[PDB]
């Protein structure tokens, strides 16, 4: 409420000459006194000032302790004001990325944590400090820790720090957590972000980190749709479409985990749209995959291997593999992922038509054993996939459901309905037809 | 013509957007009074081959007296929110109208709405408006008064124990009412809802503080050993302006000095009998 | 709120009335006028002066305190043993003074029904702001302006109640200054210390029994 | 009073262990709480009498 | 222009009213029941091009008089009552002349103000801020006065009543007249309910006594029952005032519809200079003024007795006949209004 600008101004520089010449002890004291004065007063300006030119001053004494220590007692100086405080905070981040000593570095980022623990004044920097000690402690291989210090920050709530910054934080958040091999926290972490951000002006770089952090997390227990949904938005953003291998990898990896995935019907309008895809004639072998996969007719899975056997496992230096179907174990999983849908679409095939087939016979068609068959079959219908009664004494499997009589009825009658619609149709072709022709 | 069964005025809860925002898991404690509320306006709504084996005739309505602000009211509007039935909601200062015979039309339009659905709550908050046992009829309003009494009275017997309409008010001086209301097949059970005793204290701390920032540093366990005589709304303002000074130092944490400061505000401490005494 | 006149059947307002104010307002305005000149009261000099100052003179010369930037008074008190002169001097100051004056009497603002006491005092306030500068004078303030105490019998609570109306119209929300207050009361001690207060009932005046030359004088 | 609101109490305690009958054990806990919440009203007035 | 208004006055000459009542229901698409304020229900019909979608259960409509058929829907009515609680005028007080004042005023922001445009952090601590704060203290001190600052500086919406003119002689008209009013202020959120003097009608509620005891008891359990009750308030807030906090029900003092209990006392030795120098500003002075002196003679006093030091003073000043206020006339100032001091009686009540 009193002003004390000229007073401050007047005494800084002396101050600074002091200190350097090795006065440290007098000039504190006064700048001291001026902070007491001026906060009284009130006077955010010069108490800021003041601040920085004590903390500026500290650092260049080789002083630790006392930097520290006089950190410490600025903050909680009385009635100290925030904005002060906060620009003290913002010149201990610069120094903090000054310095180099691991234990200074280490000592000094926990006093700037224990000051800025908990004020809204000074909270974007929090979780700078907190990001760099996380880094700290991970290359000093350390991973838990800094798992659990990055956790600790909950970056949603900072409704002053910018969206973007708010972004890679959660990103290093779930980069970490994959990497201490926890997931369910992953899951937690994920819907946090919003996936509309990254639409708005530049979010590329981001975009494909988040992508890649799921694929990575679906990829833990299968979750294949959703793989394909990742590689799929990862296609559409421009920057891999606008090299050739980068969206070549990107369909690649889309047809065949849409391949890969379970029959549904999103699934199945999922891969009517992606059949549709003019870009695909570049993958002759894959788009033959995919018409393999809509086509409706029974497929061996001799010939599928046979022919894409080595354009996808084995890869091709014209055509890049990916590694859906490397050697990894995932591979192995991955590669009988892909016979047990070719099995099940076999399976849903012949139950569409088929009202009856011998055991004996499916098993041959499927090109299993019997045992290994009625076993697939048992476990589709147990899991709702599809309906039909294995009558083992007899070796016969009923594709068709019970017709009651009701039902039975009902379909008589739209069988007439239909018949009278198609009476009147008829009837209007035969008025048109007359009428074109016979008025000549 | 002969209309739908009610025109009315008496509008029930939508239940659709006038529906409190009170889950039954807001509150703490008070499971006691959760059972015997639920447990009279539910379990003679299931079973019934079991209330008459024992002769015991089921309840008709339930009076909830207790202290000023120990969740009267609370817990009718979480019944109101968690519930099925048609919830219809009053006031008994609301009932005494101006002119003659307005005030008897609008209890029996009342209970009749109830009537036509058969599954129904009525809630009558503040009862101590009407049911008060001292009468001066000499004057005409207490006349008046008396008059909304009687027609409570005259509705509430007319029940065939078969029809699943429920009555449930609130007073905070049940020795004010008159006896007539607590009479069987009225009103038959009461509810004290007592100011929270240590284990109430905790456990309404802990569900009030649930929502909290609240740093691991503060140990509730010795805000509720105080031995300080305290209702349950006090409890949320203690809770609440603690949080109000964080805010005012610019803070998202809350520290034990900060609550110590709202224990110290909301619990004022009354005037030290001079020591001369004891 | 305003008072309208309609058709019988069309029901289509039709012109402006005069506001309402209860009969009971309007029968305590002065009509009469009444006659008694500054020279019939001897004895208390410095009283009518103080009197005089407080209620009459910013009437007329507000300049003078527009300049000083002064706000005048709020109020005049006048309380003295009984027969003292109190009544006197106020039908005087009515007899000299030119706004409008109205009467008043404790016990007339006290009513049967709940909530017409207050009425009559705000409709009173109301009728003294509309017709330019007046002066209200409460003749026996002492009906209504008892202290308030906890007791169980009731009855009492109504008096305190359009008490705390005079109380809330003197100096509250929406400060009135065109209209100025007269009181008078045998017993100051038992009125209430929110209508004493220095910003209702500003200037209290005393009224000794009066000395030998003002007995002379009054002779 | 008292002996009329136990009978009813204990009638209903019974009735939510889910039987046809009251029990002795039931009984005793009405009678307990219908004592209980009588000293607690005695005590409640003598406390507002202090 | 004269013609212009005489055709427009013959043009209006012909023309109807429509009664005004509520809808209740809407039996089929063309039948609804209304009922006339009057009282008398009526089945009616409705005009074919009017949005029959907000006609719910409780919508004001104006009915043709001969054939009752709906013709318009309208706002819910605000009685002029309301009106007039709605539309005073604080002159404009600021903060400024407020003295000796700087606690409460920031408890008094915090409580109404700072949830009014900073609701995010109170959702960051996560709580709910508070609904209303009483205001007691000994007369004279600025209650009313930092009400008035509160509806002058403030942006929301402002309802100033008297709990004495709520109460009226017709049985249920001063609960419906409460009901209304806030009925009123849920509508135009935000907005502040400033009851003066609830010791008026907030009075501890007694088992024996008399009608009207009775009646301005039914008062305050509607205003109870409206503060905290089954309905939510949200965002409307509430401030009261009085000298007898004592005298008041304790469900009204109750920690969820009274949250804050600001005490504003007699000033303090700086506070007493503050406002001093606060009112004394725009006097026109000759000399030094020591307002020690006065701080020192004026103890027990309060803001309106230090306003009536400055007003006295002027007084002096112009019963002298000079231009000016000089020390000495604020020194006979001071002694005089202690003199007058001797009748009020001192002491204070306490929320007990
Ligand atoms: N067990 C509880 N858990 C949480 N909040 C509680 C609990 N008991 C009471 N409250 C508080 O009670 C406040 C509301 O009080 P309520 O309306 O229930 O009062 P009441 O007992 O009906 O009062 P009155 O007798 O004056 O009508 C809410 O703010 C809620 O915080
Ligand atoms: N100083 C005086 N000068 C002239 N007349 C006086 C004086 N004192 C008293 N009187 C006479 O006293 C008579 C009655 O006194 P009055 O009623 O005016 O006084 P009061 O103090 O207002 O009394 P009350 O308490 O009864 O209202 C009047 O006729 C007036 O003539
Ligand atoms: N702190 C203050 N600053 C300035 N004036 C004050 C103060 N306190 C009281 N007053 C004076 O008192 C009057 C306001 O009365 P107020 O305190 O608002 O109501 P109450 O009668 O309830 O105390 C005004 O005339 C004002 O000048
Ligand atoms: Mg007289």
């Amino acid at each position: 409420e009193v002003d004390y600008s000229a007073t401050v101004d007047q005494r800084l520089p002396e101050c600074a000459k002091l200190a350097k010449e090795g006065r440290l002890q007098e000039v504190i004291e006064t700048l001291l006194s001026l902070e007491k004065q001026t906060r009284t007063a009130s006077d955010m300006v010069s108490t800021s000032r003041i601040l920085v030119a004590v903390v500026k001053m500290c650092y260049e004494a080789k002083e630790w302790d006392l930097l520290n220590e006089n950190i410490m007692l600025l903050s909680k100086r009385r009635s100290q004001l925030k904005q002060a405080v906060a620009k003290m905070v913002q010149q201990c981040c610069t120094y903090v990325e000054e310095i180099t000593d691991l234990p200074i570095k280490l000592r000094l980022i926990d006093t700037l944590r224990m000051v800025t623990e908990g004020k809204i004044y000074v909270e974007i920097e929090r979780a700078r400090l907190t990001k760099t000690l996380a880094t700290i402690k991970e290359q000093n291989g350390d991973v838990k820790e800094a798992a659990s210090i990055l956790q600790e920050l909950q970056v949603e709530t900072y409704g002053s720090m910018e969206k973007k910054e708010r972004v890679e934080f959660i990103l290093e958040q779930m980069r970490l957590c994959l990497a201490v091999k926890d997931y369910i926290r992953t899951q937690i972490i994920s819907k946090k972000i919003n996936t509309k951000f990254f639409q708005e002006e530049n979010t590329e770089k981001l975009k494909l980190k988040y992508y890649n952090l799921m694929i990575q997390l679906d990829q833990h227990e299968g979750s294949y749709l959703s793989i394909c949904k990742h590689y799929r938005a990862i296609y559409d953003t421009p920057c891999i479409q606008a090299e050739s291998e980068k969206w070549q990898q990107a369909l690649k990896s889309v047809v065949l985990y849409v391949i890969l995935a379970p029959f549904d019907n999103e699934q199945s309008d999922l891969v009517h749209r992606i059949s549709g895809d003019k870009k695909l004639e570049e993958i002759p072998k894959y788009k033959d995959l995919l018409k393999l996969f809509t086509t409706m007719e029974l497929m061996r899975w001799s010939t599928l291997v046979e022919d894409y056997g080595m354009e996808l496992r084995k890869g091709s230096l014209e055509s890049p593999a990916t590694d859906v179907f490397g050697s990894t174990e995932e591979g192995e999983k991955r590669w009988k992922d892909l016979k047990n849908r070719v099995v099940e679409h076999n399976i849903r095939i012949m139950a569409k038509y088929y009202t009856r087939i011998t055991m004996k016979r499916m098993a041959q068609l499927l090109d299993l054993s019997v045992d290994e068959s009625e076993a697939f079959l048992s476990n589709l219908v147990v899991n709702k996939t599809i309906f039909a009664k294995v009558d083992r004494l007899a070796g016969i499997i009923n594709f068709q459901r019970p017709k009651d009589p009701n039902n039975l009825l009902n379909d008589w009658s739209q069988k007439l309905n239909s018949l009278m619609s198609l009476v009147n149709k008829t009837t209007h072709l035969i008025a048109k037809e007359e009428m074109i022709h016979n008025l000549q | 013509d002969v209309l739908p069964p009610e025109a009315d005025s008496s509008i029930m809860m939508l239940t659709s957007d006038q529906k409190p925002d009170v889950m039954y898991a807001d509150i703490g404690g008070m499971d006691i009074q959760k059972q015997e509320v639920r447990e009279a306006v539910e379990l003679p709504l299931t079973h019934f081959e079991l209330y008459k084996q024992i002769g015991i005739d089921p309840p008709r309505g339930v009076l909830m007296y207790g202290p000023p602000g120990c969740g009267k009211t609370m817990l009718a509007k979480a019944v109101a929110h968690h519930t099925t039935a048609a919830f219809i909601r009053v006031v008994g200062s609301e009932f005494v109208q101006k002119y003659l015979g307005e005030g008897p039309r609008m209890v029996r339009d009342v209970f009749r709405l109830a009537k036509e659905n058969a599954p129904a709550i009525i809630f009558i908050d503040e009862i101590d408006a009407i049911a008060t046992k001292r009468f001066d009829a000499q004057t005409g309003a207490d006349r008046e008064v008396q008059r909304i009494l009687l027609e409570l009275l005259n509705q509430m017997d007319g029940f065939d124990q078969n029809v699943n309409v429920k009555v449930i008010m609130a007073t905070n001086r049940a020795d004010t009412l008159d006896p007539a209301l607590l009479r069987p097949g009225r009103l038959d059970r009461k509810i004290e809802f007592p100011l929270p005793d240590r284990r109430q204290k905790r456990l309404i701390f802990s569900t009030i503080t649930s929502k909290m920032n609240l740093s691991e540093e503060v140990d509730l366990e010795d805000y509720v050993a105080r031995p300080d005589k305290i209702s349950g709304a006090d409890i949320n303002s203690i809770c609440q302006e603690s949080g109000m000074l964080a805010v005012r130092e610019n803070r998202y944490i809350v520290l034990a000095k900060d609550f110590e400061k709202a224990y110290k505000t909301v619990i004022k401490k009354d005037e030290q009998e001079h020591e001369f005494y004891k | 709120g305003d008072l309208v006149g309609v058709n019988k059947d069309s029901y289509l307002i039709l012109e402006t009335l005069p506001t309402e104010y209860d009969s009971r307002v309007k029968a305590m305005e002065v009509d009469e006028r009444p006659t008694e000149q500054y020279s019939d009261i001897g004895g208390l000099d410095k009283q009518i002066q103080e009197l005089v100052e407080a209620i009459v003179l910013p009437m007329n010369h507000k300049e003078k305190f527009e300049n000083l930037g002064i706000q005048p008074p709020k109020g005049v008190l006048m309380y003295g043993p009984p027969g003292t002169g109190k009544t006197l001097l106020a039908r005087a100051c009515a007899a000299q003074t030119k706004a409008t004056f109205l009467k008043l009497a404790g016990p007339q603002l006290v009513q049967m029904f709940i909530g017409d006491g207050a009425k009559l005092v705000r409709d009173a306030f109301a009728l003294a702001k509309e017709k330019a500068p007046s002066i209200i004078f409460i003749d026996e303030l002492d009906a209504i302006g008892t202290k308030r105490f906890d007791s169980e019998k009731a009855g009492d609570r109504e008096v305190q109640r359009t008490m705390l109306e005079l109380l809330n119209q003197l100096d509250g929300f929406q400060p009135n200054t065109q209209v100025k207050v007269i009181a008078a009361t045998n017993r100051v001690d038992i009125l209430d210390p929110a209508l004493l207060r220095s910003g209702r009932l500003d200037r209290k005046i005393e009224f000794p029994m009066p000395n030998e030359e003002a007995r002379a004088r009054i002779m | 009073a008292e002996v009329k609101g136990v009978c009813t109490e204990a009638g209903m305690y019974a009735l939510r262990e889910r039987r046809v009958h009251v029990t002795q054990e039931d009984f005793e806990m009405a009678v307990a709480k219908v004592m209980q919440k009588d000293s607690e009203k005695n005590m409640s007035i003598k406390k507002l009498w202090k | 222009k004269q013609y212009e208004k005489s055709e427009n006055d013959l043009k209006a000459l012909q023309s109807v009213g429509q009664i005004v009542g509520e809808v209740l229901k809407q039996l089929t698409e063309e039948k609804f029941i209304v009922k006339a304020t009057n009282g008398p229900r009526y089945v009616v019909g409705c005009r074919r091009q009017l949005d029959k979608s907000k006609l719910k259960p409780g919508t004001r409509v104006a009915l043709d008089m001969t054939t009752l058929t709906i013709m318009r829907y309208l706002p819910r009515e605000v009685d002029p009552l309301v009106y007039n609680m709605s539309h005073e005028d604080p002159g404009n007080v600021s903060y400024s002349e407020i003295g000796g004042l700087s606690e409460q005023i920031r408890e008094l922001r915090e409580v109404i103000e700072l949830p009014l445009t900073n609701p995010e952090l109170f959702q960051r601590v996560g709580i709910i801020p508070p609904k209303g704060c009483l205001l007691y203290g000994p007369p004279g001190t600025g209650k009313t006065l930092l009400a008035r600052a509160v509806a002058s500086q403030l942006d929301c919406n402002f309802l100033k009543v008297v709990s004495s003119s709520i109460v009226d002689k017709y049985i249920g008209e001063s609960a419906r007249l409460i009901r209304e009013m806030f009925n009123y202020a849920r509508d135009h959120q935000p907005c502040i309910i400033f009851m003066d003097e609830i010791d008026a009608i907030g009075g501890r509620r007694f088992s024996e006594g008399t009608s009207a005891d009775r009646e301005i008891q039914r008062t305050l359990m509607e205003l109870l029952n409206q503060m905290d009750g089954f309905d939510t308030l949200h965002r409307v807030k509430m401030i009261m005032a009085t000298n007898r906090p004592d005298t008041l029900d304790p469900a009204l003092l109750r920690p969820g519809r009274l949250d804050r209990k600001i005490h504003i006392d007699l000033p303090n030795e700086q506070a007493r200079l503050d406002i001093l120098k606060i009112h004394a500003g725009p006097i026109t002075k000759h000399g030094e003024i020591d307002y020690e002196a006065i701080v020192k003679l004026s103890d027990g006093f309060n803001g309106a007795d230090l306003r009536n030091v400055c007003t006295e003073a002027g007084m002096f000043a112009i019963r002298a006949d000079h231009d000016f206020v000089v020390q000495e006339d604020f020194m006979k100032a001071v002694r005089k209004v202690a003199d007058s001091k001797k009748l009020e009686s001192k002491l204070d009540y306490k929320p007990v």
